[PDB]
């Protein structure tokens, strides 16, 4: 999912950490 | 506003040496370690060498901008931003940052920094060659700030990040907040305890 | 315009911290790893130490100048330019840049940077002493930009690398493939892009 | 005064090249090593590799501010501050600072800096595998200042460091002593100080 | 106690070193 | 003019990031490796670790000054000067510069920079334990400039390096040859140059 | 004048990139190695790893100040001063400076800098395990300056310095200044050769 | 050819990459 | 004596190196 | 000779390399 792609992670606060 | 304007604004306005507390509330920092590899383990010396992504987020409302006719995020070098002074208390090497030192800043002032870090730790390595495995504990917190200036929270409990090519496999990762209050001192001290339960593959 | 003028103009316009997107189109970055050497391989720890040229090109139209009666290229230190924030997601060491950190800038605003890099990766190393060889996979992408800000475009998707690879290495390259991969996650509207580099190599007989 | 003001004022007032002596009195510096780990020991070469927190404190009254309607302390990067030129005379490696390089400054002008440091020393390692253990002595002092410019004092003379030392080390700490030595030489009127830290430790059985 | 937490230490001169 | 004046004038005139071509002639650069030591050699991995002085000279006429009643040379930090972007194409480590980074600038605008460098190379190491020895080839050239911007030339060409090489090395130098190569490719009008250094050496008996 | 004034004046006056020659006389530099430890020795590769204090002194008359009713010395970061471009010609590693990079400047303009340095040398290591010992020679000089710009001299003077805990002991230290004038070239070229005779202890 | 000489490579976008 | 203490050394040119 | 002393070398272009 999003959170294990570094760019997706930091682009998506509400979804990831 | 184009990206150039926003970045210019941020560089002029951001104070890297000034914790961005708003009305004496702490800066809420979220921190979560994503383990990528375990490179070397020594059961005699109780040391491990690991690579992890340190997903870290917080808010600096002074960075905010109106994003209706503008980009709502930009990438910004961390040297232009205040970053929390997080450290692992049981680290025995400097954190080697492997990746470009850029954070993501959202137009509401949220900052996301996720460096890939290689670092060595002193921790319980016993049982690494058994089925139950070893459980290595890493404590992360602010080096100089108490909980009324910086609060640290996890994000609780592998497979999606960890290299399938490591000699080791991850059984479980647990990330928990500890808050301690000492009799001497009215304020609380926080850290995030990461428990990395792992073993040598068959 | 002489070289000094062009360099002055580039220093006045170029913002190293500002991705040169035009009208919210991504910056198309072309990337091709040319393997020069495989220095150390460990089949027990699954780690490899490699040297490669990272041929990287992109366009920053703000750098452009009229090149009738002027030089049509100059060499420019990368500290004066925006460079893409590329990283290998399975690297276990910092990329050590071995070479002078100068890019070539063409008068139409194309930038070409080809550093020689030494770096260690966690990789499938099994079969390195067999005929089929080992196949070591490296995933490269932008560390912070999604596909509406940066596109990554592998060039030379299939090659034996015979033109680059040291004849003196104890290894030989069987094949290098470099392939584009893009994922869209249900949570998030934008796509995430990377180049998967497969380095198929073996110990020489 | 807000935090931004205080930090600005400290950066402007603290001069890393200017010892903050007041009326030609020495700057009183406290130093106290808290041992965290002993990583490697060599009884043949008499070398140890250790990790310790180096608690260092001193006062610069010119940094003081009125804290009634302001924070009473702030965290300040040490690059903005004068720090004492302390060194371990028997170190055989650079001190590797593991932690963020921030000191705490209190509104009365006290500065507290406690970096975690990894460093190698040449010292007596004999008896490390016995019950009495080895006693490794580390001498710390100012590299360029005598005692009328910087005074160095130990803090606590005696500790087991049970609260700091890793339970996972191969070694255990029996005792830590931190004592001031002052020497006056026949040639020279002023006194020379150091803190001798005696780390009595042994291999766990 | 306080003194073995790095932040508590430097926040409490009267308690620690 | 004293040395301070000369250095001030050089800082005013020199652009470190601008190649000092005069009327679109190349900058003529001379390069010559003087071997000081061979530290480690691996016949299995074909790697050598060497220390050499990299004697490099070129001209920047804009630095010139009138030297009647003035010093006719000064030592100048290279960070104030343009330096050629030379690299060894078969290097597998960063060049570690061991010496103070000062060049000599002569009043006619000649610049001489001779850093002592430690570096590892991939090269032919076979025969190192024989009488004929191994012959390790190092190719040096500009990383980004073709021959109409920078020309690279050897000086000596043939030498045993007896004046430079450590008598304490495990190895001895039989011969060092330094030759220019110029290639023109069908695609592209300009020529590409390098200096090939052939280091013929063997393990001492 | 207080210390702040002196330091301000030095920062205004000092030219770190300009040799402080007075009336076209050389800058007389004194250099003396005080050996503290010998850490690693390899008799096969002829390499030694040594720790020494590099006592270095010279004069920069432009730094001078009137010291009646003022301090007559201050400590100054070397990055604010010219320092001689000394190098060991047979070093095979960068000098690792272990200590704070502060010199002492006296009011008459004398500068004294004594860093602790760790460095590796290519040296005659044969006989290190014998009674006569090995004799390792380290040659120090200016990298770019001839003797009319910088003169390098030993110091008008072992084992008040050397670690009693080293596995080696120092038998003898000899210091030889060499000055050579060639027919080709008008100036003279100098170095100081320090010969360190040492052996493995019984 | 051109593309395996680093300078020729970056000097010739239309030929290399 | 003085000369083997680094600070005493550099504080005392007339005594030490 | 001159050329094996680093300073003499760079001081004497016409003599050395």
């Amino acid at each position: 999912g999003c959170c294990s792609h570094p760019a997706c992670n930091v682009n998506n606060p509400h979804i990831c950490g | 506003l184009d990206r150039a304007d926003i970045l210019y604004n941020i560089r002029q306005t951001s104070r890297p040496d000034v914790i961005p507390t708003q009305r004496d509330r702490p800066v809420a920092v979220s921190v979560s370690l994503k383990f990528i590899n375990i490179l070397e383990v020594n059961e005699i010396t109780n040391e491990v060498d690991v690579v992890f992504w340190q997903q870290t987020t917080w808010s600096d409302r002074t960075l905010a901008w109106n994003s209706s006719h503008s980009p709502d995020q930009v990438s910004v070098p961390i040297s232009s931003l205040w970053v929390p002074d997080l450290a692992a208390y049981n680290a025995i090497s400097k954190p080697e940052v492997l990746t470009p030192q850029l954070a993501r800043v959202v137009s509401d002032g949220e900052v996301l920094y996720m460096p890939s870090i290689r670092q060595r730790f002193s921790c319980d390595v016993s049982g690494v060659d058994t089925e139950s495995g070893a459980t290595c504990r890493i404590k992360i917190g602010s080096w100089t700030h108490h909980s009324r200036e910086i609060s640290v929270d996890p994000t609780e409990n592998d497979s999606e990040y960890f290299s399938q090519y490591s000699r080791f496999e991850i059984l479980d990762v647990t990330q928990k907040k500890n808050s301690v209050t000492y009799s001497c001192c009215p304020e609380a001290y926080e850290d995030v305890e990461v428990s990395l339960n792992f073993r040598k593959k068959g």
